[PDB]
């Protein structure tokens, strides 16, 4: 009976941490994908400005 | 001028030529000097066998003497007959040549007169050139000068002057190049 029971209560801490780190990881992973977008957006804006030089 | 030749070389011909410049600056005469050590290069060029002599090696120092008395024991300033006897005996005399240049660099460089060498891609117009003769003139407007243009650039629409030892560039090419590296590194 104590083994189910503590099994139970460790798993049920070790399933919190699961579902608390997948949602924590996917919104990490966003802003990560949410930086490189912004980076790309004004790494355009250079390359049109070199390009304007060539020109 | 202080007696103090423009620079200093422990080097053979420098040390000789800065003896030479020192001495000559000491008692009153540089110019002398200079056409004698100046007659020496144009001779040591054109003329085959004095060429032959000076190298010569296997001349006796008492047949050197005789053969430099046969070329002309005057019209050489006191100080370049002392060389001479001191080149022989010390059998330094194949220097000789080298030394005279040295020395004429030296008295080049105590001249005033200095030449700058324009290098633009575009042609300069002769409007253009009056122009930069104004700028070159208020920037040092205390001596003068003779100026050389020379046109065979990869840079653009700028002007790079080249005066003796100093070089200032304001050719537009530097700055294409600085605003790419510039933007580059925005760090955004």
């Amino acid at each position: 009976a104590d083994s189910i029971n503590n099994f139970l209560a460790n798993e049920y801490l070790r399933l919190q941490s699961h579902i608390t780190s997948r949602a924590l990881n996917i919104l990490k992973q966003a802003q990560a994908y949410e930086t490189m977008n912004q980076a790309a957006l004004l790494q355009k804006l250079i390359d049109d400005a070199t390009s304007a030089i060539d020109n | 001028p202080g007696d103090k030749p423009p620079a200093i070389e422990d080097s053979i011909h420098g040390k000789y030529a800065g003896v030479l410049f020192s001495s000559a600056s000491s008692n009153k005469s540089l110019n002398k000097v200079a056409e004698d050590m100046k007659y020496f290069n144009q001779l040591y060029k054109e003329s085959e066998v004095f060429k032959s002599f000076l190298n010569n090696v296997s001349l006796k120092r008492n047949q050197q003497r005789d053969i430099i008395s046969a070329l002309g024991k005057t019209n050489f300033n006191p100080a370049t007959n002392n060389l001479l006897e001191t080149l022989i005996e010390n059998k330094r005399l194949d220097s000789l040549p080298k030394i005279a240049e040295k020395y004429m660099d030296y008295y080049r460089i105590l001249n005033k007169q200095e030449s700058i060498t324009i290098i633009s891609a575009q042609e300069l117009t002769a409007a253009e050139k009056q122009k930069v003769e104004q700028g070159l003139k208020k920037g040092n407007a205390n001596v003068q000068f003779t100026v050389v243009y020379q046109v065979d650039p990869a840079i653009l629409g700028g002007l790079q002057m080249y005066s003796g030892n100093n070089f200032l560039d304001c050719s537009l090419l530097s700055r294409v190049n600085k605003l790419k590296t510039e933007i580059a590194k925005i760090s955004f």
